């Protein structure tokens, strides 16, 4: 609790220098997927279906 | 209680959020903007209002010579808010759409 | 200052934080020869017997003078006015 | 149903992430200050109601 009054004020007499960090994501992994290889593989019948 | 469907309670109750809001209000009334960057420093409210008027390009004597008029205008403006909120039936549609 | 990280970035912020505050007595205006006086940039501060003017974010008292104040008004409107001497 | 795979684990993970994010939203918005300040008992501020 701060002692509020209507004729009183507070003023700093010294300072401090501080350093803080911040971490932010930017990009993610790039992937590519082939249909027939994943689903069928090397089966001609599966690809035709 | 439904078929495998449950609702979980929030971590923070309404009283805690009310306490946060009250602390913010007390800080901004008794300290100004100083408590948001370091230790809270006391200052009389009319002087804080004079600083804020100075921050938009109006000198301090404009405030210091019209204290009562500005206080009355602020009181009336804050008074009308409850009536404006109650009269309008769709004022809180955004908070109802979620539910 | 920025730094590079895998799949992201890191920032190094430098700030300024006040410390070691002191309590004082203040007035909104100073009356002298039936004229009001307001500070140009600062706040009136009293150490107990005398009155000075200082900047808001650092304590550096100065002698009240007609070069850091403006008159702009009369002495029968402001509430809480304190009358003292203003040196020329 | 056991023969279908592991869809339920994915659903549970998604819902749990949603709930945690919902808590984090309020925690980030409201918990700005670290001290609990109080108002003086005398409510005089130069002529302003609060
Ligand atoms: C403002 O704060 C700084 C930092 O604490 C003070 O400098 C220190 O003073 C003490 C007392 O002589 C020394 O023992 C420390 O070595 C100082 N620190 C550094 C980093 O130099 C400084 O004195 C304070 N200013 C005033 C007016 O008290
Ligand atoms: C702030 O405004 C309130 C609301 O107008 C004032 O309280 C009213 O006071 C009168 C006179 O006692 C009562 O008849 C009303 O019923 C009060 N209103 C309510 C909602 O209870 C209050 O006086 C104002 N603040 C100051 C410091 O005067
Ligand atoms: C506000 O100033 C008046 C001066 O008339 C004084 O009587 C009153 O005590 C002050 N308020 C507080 C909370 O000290
Ligand atoms: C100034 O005095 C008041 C009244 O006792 C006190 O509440 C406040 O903490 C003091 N300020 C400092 C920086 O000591
Ligand atoms: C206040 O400042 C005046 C100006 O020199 C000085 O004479 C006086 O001793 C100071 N009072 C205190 C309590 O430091
Ligand atoms: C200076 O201020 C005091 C304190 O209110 C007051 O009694 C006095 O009349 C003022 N001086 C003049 C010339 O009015």
């Amino acid at each position: 609790s701060v002692a509020y009054s209507n004729n009183s004020i507070a003023i700093p007499t010294n300072f401090t220098i501080s350093v803080t960090t911040e971490i932010l994501p930017v990009s993610m992994t790039k992937t590519s997927v082939d249909c027939t290889m994943y689903i069928c593989g090397d089966s001609t019948e599966c690809s035709n279906l | 209680k439904f078929n495998g469907l449950t609702v979980l309670p929030p971590l923070l109750t309404d009283e805690m959020i009310a306490q946060y809001t009250s602390a913010l209000l007390a800080g901004t009334i008794t300290s100004g903007w100083t408590f948001g960057a370091g230790p809270a420093l006391q200052i009389p409210f009319p002087m804080q209002m004079a600083y804020r008027f100075n921050g938009i390009g109006v000198t301090q004597n404009v405030l210091y010579e019209n204290q009562k008029l500005i206080a009355n205008q602020f009181n009336s403006a804050i008074g009308k808010i409850q009536d404006s909120l109650s009269s309008t039936p769709s004022a809180l549609g955004k908070l109802q759409d979620v539910v | 200052f920025p730094q590079s990280a895998p799949h992201g970035v890191v920032f190094l912020h430098v700030t300024y934080v006040p410390a070691q505050e002191k309590n004082f007595t203040t007035a909104p205006a100073i009356c002298h020869d039936g004229k009001a006086h307001f500070p140009r940039e600062g706040v009136f501060v009293s150490n107990g017997t005398h009155w000075f003017v200082t900047q808001r974010n650092f304590y550096e008292p100065q002698i009240i003078t007609t070069d850091n104040t403006f008159v702009s008004g009369n002495c029968d409107v402001v509430i809480g006015i304190v009358n003292n001497t203003v040196y020329d | 149903l056991l023969q279908y795979g592991s869809f339920c684990t994915q659903l549970k993970r998604a819902l749990t992430g949603i709930a945690v994010e919902q808590d984090k939203n309020t925690q980030e918005v409201f918990a700005q200050v670290k001290q609990i300040y109080k108002t003086p008992p005398i409510k005089y501020f130069g002529g302003f109601n609060f």
